[PDB]
């Protein structure tokens, strides 16, 4: 149905298996996403901070 | 004589009443998504004429207990409380002055009663967290007659014991 594909498709073992893949163009990895650290209300413990 | 303890029976009796006006409503003013006035248990829009209870408590463990302080009211209704019974301590001293000693405690009582609503002001001021209600200021003048009736209410029990100390020689 397609001739060639050029999207972001995860290169895993099984698809290796019935179709071909080139090197990879952009490698990446899991990271860690957390929210910005704002400021906080710190309250008794600024007294000795 | 009793010109002085008239006044600070006025005095009590004012800063009572300016208690529980502050109490009551108008205790601090804050602009809404249009500014709206809040008494410490519901906030009131100045769509426009209706009320909600707005003190929900949710939206380390001391911003908790802070939270559980500024819920409620703990400091201030308590400190009302304490300062009805220095005014029924006050009235039954006034009359039938039989033991000389239910004063000093009375305005012990009295005066840990104005430190604790001072506190109660001091964890409001610090829950804010933009203007200012008139109930707040009418609460602050009523510490200030509450801090002047203490210093005459001691003022009186000490001319009262130099004069039972003079006597009693
Ligand atoms: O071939 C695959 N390619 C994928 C491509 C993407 C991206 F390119 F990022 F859109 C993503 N997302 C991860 C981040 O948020 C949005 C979706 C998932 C993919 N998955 C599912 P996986 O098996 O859980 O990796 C594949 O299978």
């Amino acid at each position: 149905k397609a001739d060639i594909a050029i999207a972001p498709l995860t290169i895993t073992l099984v698809r290796e298996e019935v179709i071909d893949f080139s090197k990879p163009f952009m490698s990446l990895g899991i990271s860690i996403m957390i929210k910005k650290p704002q400021k906080s209300k710190p309250g008794v413990f600024s007294f000795l901070d | 004589r009793g010109v002085q303890m008239l006044l600070t029976t006025v005095g009590a009796f004012a800063a009572f009443s300016l208690m529980t006006i502050a109490v009551g409503t108008d205790y601090w003013l804050y602009s809404r998504g249009v500014m709206t006035h809040s008494g410490l248990w519901r906030t009131c829009c100045l769509f426009k004429g209706l009320c909600k209870q707005i003190d929900h408590f949710p939206e380390d463990t001391a911003e908790y207990f802070l939270r559980a302080v500024r819920a409620s009211s703990i400091f201030p209704i308590l400190s009302v409380i304490l300062l009805f019974m220095g005014g029924l301590c006050i009235a039954a001293s006034e009359f039938y002055k039989t033991r000389h000693n239910i004063i000093l405690s009375a305005g012990i009582f009295f005066v840990s009663a104005g430190l604790s609503n001072i506190i109660g002001i001091i964890v409001y001021i610090s829950a804010n967290a933009y203007s200012y209600g008139w109930s707040f200021y009418f609460g602050a003048l009523s510490f200030i007659i509450a801090e002047m009736v203490g210093v005459l209410a001691v003022h009186m029990f000490i001319d009262r014991h130099k004069q039972l100390r003079a006597t009693a020689r």
